[PDB]
């Protein structure tokens, strides 16, 4: 397997 | 602040890792976690030293450091 390395990171709306 | 980078062990021994901030709750990472496994979040329990870690548990209140390990259980 390969190293694997995730990253967790209202008026325009139309609906 | 800066990411910390944990690494999330499978039953299997596959490894996923995840840098989250000392501020992230951790469900956040439940969940990227269990849609990369393709299983429900709720078919999982997610253990730091053995301890269940809530959806709303930050790195900060479990105390985390960079490399730290998750362990993942059926739930």
């Amino acid at each position: 397997a390969e190293e694997r390395v995730v990253v967790i990171s209202n008026s325009s709306s139309r609906y | 602040g800066e990411y910390i980078k944990l690494k999330v062990i499978g039953q299997d021994s596959s490894e996923i890792h995840f840098k989250v901030k000392m501020t992230t709750h951790l469900k956040k990472l439940k969940e990227s976690y269990a849609q990369r496994q393709g299983v429900p979040m709720n078919s999982l329990r997610f253990l730091f030293e053995g301890q269940r870690i809530a959806d709303n548990h930050t790195p900060k209140e479990l105390g985390m450091e960079e490399e730290d390990v998750i362990e993942v259980y059926q739930e």
